[PDB]
């Protein structure tokens, strides 16, 4: 079956769209009128009003939108709508570090409906933006390169699809948590792909089986790079009891969308803090997520680590290859950054049972103390451990070890450090000494050696 | 409410409830969620018997220095800063 519209071209019932089994049922998207593809503008000179344009001379000309910068478009997925708050959100953020015209596409006409049909809506929406992206191309000579797609869930296939039609012309597609059901497993030319952009980049934050499990993003590989924050199936913060998840701190709305998929929204919420947190993001090459936390893939490699976000543009190695795996852990609330450093303390003083922690300071500041390890504290031996600060704390001039076990012996031991071996992301290491030892719960002070 | 070992982010009503024993919340009128203790040279509070503070007491090995007052104490207001020693 095939149904046909101006300016969109045909659009077909035929395989692999219907009749495999990621996608049975065979659905036609709804008409261009139906879902109602909105382009709402925001730029630096109107930040908090938005200017509905459309693919027409008099609308771009009327209004705010500038020819000589990049160009940021940010496609919801189900159910939501383009003035979601998140959405805006993101634009004000690039206001803070950039110069752009950032648009948002609302399409609420065909997600407010049943899935299977908001999915094949889907190809309307990629068809309106890659109509919108050629004729910013033929009426001004303005180049696809310019042009930036980001698109959360459905947004992401609908910034893949946007892509196919502009045969990867586009500069690059960012999915935020790409939806799994109707699209994993399936051929390219029904989802994003590495090749529907010049570079396309991933976030993956709720990859377990939509069944039973009921993740809605994927755990298939579908950019350049893949990032999978925090493994990319449970994301820290996101499990707290209903009452909290709820009644959280950015009000009744936020809360009740996070209690329907809290992972999956993280993708944007990560995305968001990334922009104004350009080193906070650092995703590290590894086989798999548990050889990460297994402590073997730190640090950076030689030319870095590619940031997860919106500076993954910068990284040198972006196309050497499809489908890279990026590895980090990020925070479990706002300001999501954190900064992964590794120490080697070498214990000094007597064979104990008890905790050890260390803290850092530098020029930039201090942090928390982090356990390094647990367990029998056997002299001379030394143990490793990576840790995510929730602070970069710059050059090294101190570090701080402690102790202490819930069964205080006797004989009042005292344990040390004889050194203490940081060592940050970028590979930068600094050795402390101290040939003293302390009585638990007493912080040891190690100097630079 | 009636619920133990609670996570950072997690309302609670007193201490007793968060692994990190901070029951915290910014204002009187405000609901309390579990917090990190203060880490070195940040603010803390000396620890009370109201079950929550307006700021965390400081991590182990650490005082809280700061005047101690006698309103200071019913008034959950005994405030400081993390030092070593
Ligand atoms: C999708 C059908 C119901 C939509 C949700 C209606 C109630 C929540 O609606 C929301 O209220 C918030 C406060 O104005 C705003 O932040 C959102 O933009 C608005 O949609
Ligand atoms: C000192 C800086 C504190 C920043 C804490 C985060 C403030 C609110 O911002 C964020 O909003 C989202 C809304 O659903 C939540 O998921 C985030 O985790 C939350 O922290
Ligand atoms: C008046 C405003 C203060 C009321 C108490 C604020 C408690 C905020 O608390 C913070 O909430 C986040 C998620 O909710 C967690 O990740 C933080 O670690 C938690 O401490
Ligand atoms: C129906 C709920 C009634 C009993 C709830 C008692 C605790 C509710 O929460 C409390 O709210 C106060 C003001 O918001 C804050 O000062 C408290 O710290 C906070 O925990
Ligand atoms: C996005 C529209 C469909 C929402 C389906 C919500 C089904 C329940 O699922 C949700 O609730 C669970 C417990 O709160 C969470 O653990 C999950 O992370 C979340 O998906
Ligand atoms: P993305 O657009 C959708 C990702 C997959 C969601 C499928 C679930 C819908 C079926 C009902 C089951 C809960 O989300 C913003
Ligand atoms: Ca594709």
């Amino acid at each position: 079956k095939e149904v046909c519209y101006e300016r969109l071209g045909c659009f077909s019932d035929d395989s692999p769209w219907s009749g495999i089994t990621e996608r049975p049922l065979h659905i036609l998207p709804w008409s261009p009128k139906d879902v109602n593809t909105r382009f709402l503008l925001y730029t630096n000179e109107n930040p908090n009003n938005f200017q509905e344009v459309a693919a027409d001379s008099s609308s771009i000309s009327g209004s705010n939108f500038k020819t000589n910068r990049k160009t940021r478009f940010i496609i919801h997925g189900f159910i939501d709508k383009g003035e979601e708050n998140w959405l805006a959100n993101v634009c004000k953020n690039l206001f803070k570090v950039e110069s752009v015209n950032c648009i948002c596409v609302d399409w609420k006409g065909g997600s407010r409906t049943g899935y299977t049909q908001a999915s094949q809506n889907i190809r309307i929406v990629g068809a309106e933006v890659a109509y919108f992206v050629e004729f910013l191309q033929s009426a001004f000579g303005y180049s696809p390169s310019n042009v930036h797609v980001i698109g959360h869930s459905l947004g992401a296939h609908a910034a893949g699809e946007a892509g196919r039609r502009t045969n990867g012309t586009i500069g690059r597609i960012t999915g935020l948590d790409p939806a799994e059901p109707c699209f994993q497993g399936t051929p390219e030319l029904v989802r994003l792909d590495p090749s529907d952009a010049k570079f396309v980049d991933v976030i993956h934050t709720d990859g377990a089986p939509i069944v039973p499990n009921l993740g809605f993003g994927m755990s298939q590989v579908v950019g350049h790079l893949d990032f999978f924050p925090n493994g990319g199936v449970e994301m820290p913060g996101c499990k707290k009891n209903i009452l909290s998840q709820i009644v959280d701190i950015d009000g009744i709305w936020e809360g009740t969308r996070d209690f329907a998929a809290c992972n999956h929204l993280r993708s944007y919420k990560y995305y968001t803090d990334s922009i104004v947190n350009p080193d906070g993001f650092a995703g590290f090459p590894c086989a798999s997520y548990n050889v990460f936390t297994a402590n073997k893939c730190f640090p950076c490699p030689s030319g870095g680590c590619p940031q997860m976000g919106h500076y993954a543009d910068r990284y040198p190695g972006k196309t050497n290859d499809v489908g890279q795996k990026f590895y980090l852990d990020t925070g479990d609330a706002s300001n999501f950054a954190r900064w992964r450093y590794k120490v080697s303390v070498t214990l000094s003083g007597k064979k104990v049972t008890g905790h050890i922690l260390v803290s850092l300071f530098g020029n930039k500041g201090n942090s928390k103390q982090y356990e390094i390890f647990k367990g029998t504290l056997k002299p001379d031996s030394t143990h490793s451990n990576e840790f995510d600060s929730d602070v970069d704390v710059g050059d090294l001039q101190m570090v701080k070890f402690i102790w202490y076990n819930n069964v205080i012996n006797p004989t009042l031991p005292r344990v040390g450090a004889s050194k203490i071996i940081v060592e940050t992301n970028v590979g930068k290491q600094f050795n402390f000494c101290s040939p003293e030892t302390v009585r638990e719960e007493v912080l040891l002070t190690l100097t630079p050696c | 409410g009636i619920i133990i070992n609670l996570d950072e982010g997690e309302l609670c009503l007193n201490s007793a409830q968060c692994k990190s024993n901070c029951c915290q919340h910014d204002t009187i009128l405000s609901l309390s969620r579990c917090a990190l203790k203060a880490r070195e040279n940040s603010e803390c509070s000396a620890f009370t018997l109201y079950g929550v503070y307006y700021k965390c007491p400081c991590e182990r090995g650490l005082t809280c220095e700061g005047d101690k007052s006698l309103v200071g104490s019913i008034t959950n207001t005994n405030f400081g800063i993390c030092h070593n020693v």
